[PDB]
């Protein structure tokens, strides 16, 4: 997953900071749903 | 690594309270594999992406 | 499931969004007063010293035209030809043929 | 008097250049003017930023060729807009040069400023 560290930090993203930090959300179904032999989560926060 | 100093990069642990902090063991993990991939390289063999 | 932090501590740099900002007006800046006083201080000089004397002084650039070649062949120095082939080569062959 | 003069050591130009005023706008324009030698405030403090200035100058010139000027001084006070719309002295104009070819100040100020000229035209003449 391609993070970002800075959601809304910055002027006018348009959508961007949303999108970024709704992927965040996988961390947590990945152990609530049932697709965790099929894919696992890796989260990298890329940097400047 | 220093105690009490978190490195330029890291992997976090989700702490039963919720939140993603710094773990030194998951960190250490990485980093010495990166270590690692810069002295030997990385296979990517029989992987698809 | 991982989480990895690949943000070289930007983290903690504080109030960064104006942070960055200043950052980039104090370079903007920088760069339009020290163009905007160099461009007047080369006007004046055209004033106090002439617009004839500075004239006599700028350089003539030269651009290329095309000097389209026929493209013959490039032949060597005697000396280095006959290293190319055997020297028993010389006069062996009929060039007739 | 009419004829050919060569006597340029005995000739002066002294001239009363209009009235320039300038609006301040932005900073690099304050730093432009602090560029100048010849631009001379009492308190260097003096907050330009969103005044406007007047510079009301006199220029005095010597002759010694031609073309070529001998000396050429430019001086005059550098005023300030109040809310009353006075003007109040801030500073000096304060220019001098030997050997000059033409007046540094005035094409400064005609280039980046505007020309104050108390003569205001009717509509149409109307003839007495």
């Amino acid at each position: 997953l391609p993070m970002s560290p800075n959601h809304g930090t910055f002027g006018g993203d348009g959508m961007y900071s949303e999108s970024k930090l709704s992927l965040e959300t996988l961390f947590n179904r990945w152990h609530s749903e049932s697709w965790a032999n099929q894919l696992t989560v890796c989260g990298a926060i890329i940097g400047w | 690594i220093p105690r009490e100093t978190i490195p330029f990069l890291h992997l976090r642990k989700k702490t039963p309270a919720g939140d993603w902090k710094y773990d030194r063991q998951l960190s250490s993990l990485f980093l010495d594999g990166l270590e690692k991939a810069a002295f030997n390289g990385v296979t990517f063999k029989d992987k698809y992406v | 499931p991982v989480m990895a932090d690949l943000n070289g501590g930007l983290q903690f740099v504080p109030e960064l969004k104006e942070f960055t900002a200043k950052l980039r007006k104090e370079l903007v800046e920088t760069s339009e007063v020290r163009k905007a006083v160099s461009i007047e201080t080369a006007l004046e000089h055209k004033v106090v010293n002439g617009n004839s004397a500075d004239a006599a002084y700028a350089q003539v650039e030269i651009q290329p035209r095309a000097n389209i070649q026929l493209d013959f062949p490039e032949l060597k120095p005697y000396k280095q030809v006959k290293q190319i082939a055997p020297a028993e080569l010389e006069g062996l062959l009929d060039l007739e043929r | 008097y009419r004829g050919n003069y060569t006597d340029f050591e005995n000739t002066f130009q002294k001239t009363v250049e209009p009235v320039y005023q300038m609006h301040i706008k932005t900073s690099k324009d304050i730093a432009v003017l602090r560029s100048k030698e010849w631009f001379q405030l009492d308190d260097e403090d003096f907050d330009l930023l969103n005044k406007t200035l007047t510079f009301e100058t006199e220029t005095e010139v010597t002759f010694k060729n031609a073309n070529i000027f001998s000396s050429v001084k430019c001086f005059g006070p550098i005023k300030v807009e109040l809310p009353t719309k006075e003007t109040v002295e801030i500073g000096i104009v304060d220019y001098e040069a030997g050997a000059s070819h033409g007046n540094p100040v005035v094409d400064f100020l005609k280039r980046n400023g505007s020309t104050l000229e108390q003569k205001v035209n009717l509509e149409n003449p109307i003839p007495i």
